[PDB]
């Protein structure tokens, strides 16, 4: 995983983070989901155990318990494509996209 | 101004003299000699605009294109990949691709 991102079809376990300067987002063991110094929190403690976050091909962010069930989503959503929700070093979550420009260096020239 | 994050570049930010992007085993460069190198394995890439322009600096804009220009603002390249009006991000993502997303969809704001 990133240290500052996570892209559509990755997910953030149960204790993991994102951080950017004093910002640490933490998908926590009480399946609340905090940015930590940012103000801001899924608010979903105890809705669950196990969580995990993800982020949809059409942009949205996903909160799932331990057994599968939806306990939180971010609700925009866009066309189909890839997105990256990144932590922003002025303190908030932004998802992005969808892809527009790539550059490749596995192939040639 | 946007503060620095490595791997990352914001649209309003600029790179040039050789500031880059750094991730994991990759690096995107606007280097002093007008080219964006883009380092690492395997092959790498490179804008091939060396000599082209002086005091060249790289800028992602509020469409998602990613524009180099010389000192008095001429196109020494373009992404060409102008889009919807918004925020953009240029990420150098840990598996060495260089990807622009955007725009911004949805945001966390303080409660």
């Amino acid at each position: 995983l990133g240290t500052n991102y996570l892209l559509s079809g990755q997910t953030l376990e149960t204790e993991g983070h994102l951080k950017n300067g004093d910002f640490d987002l933490v998908m926590q063991d009480d399946c609340n989901l905090v940015l930590y110094n940012g103000n801001w929190q899924s608010n979903t403690a105890n809705k669950g155990r196990d969580c995990k976050l993800t982020l949809t091909d059409y942009g949205e962010l996903v909160i799932n318990n331990g057994d599968g069930s939806t306990v939180w989503r971010s609700k925009a959503q866009s066309v189909k494509g890839d997105y990256a929700a990144v932590d922003h070093p002025e303190g908030r979550l932004v998802v992005f996209g969808p892809s527009v420009f790539k550059i490749d260096p596995w192939v040639p020239g | 101004n946007i503060p620095f994050t490595n791997n990352l570049l914001f649209s309003g930010q600029v790179l040039y003299g050789d500031g880059r992007l750094t991730a994991k085993n990759h690096q995107l460069v606007m280097q002093g000699d007008c080219n964006l190198v883009l380092y690492g394995g395997k092959y790498g890439w490179q804008s091939n605009t060396h000599g082209n322009g002086e005091h060249c600096f790289l800028r992602l804009n509020h469409k998602g294109e990613l524009i180099i220009k010389d000192d008095d603002f001429k196109t020494i390249w373009s992404s060409s990949s102008s889009s919807k009006q918004g925020d953009y991000v240029l990420i150098l993502r840990d598996d060495g691709f260089a990807v622009i997303y955007g725009p911004a969809i949805w945001e966390t704001s303080p409660q």
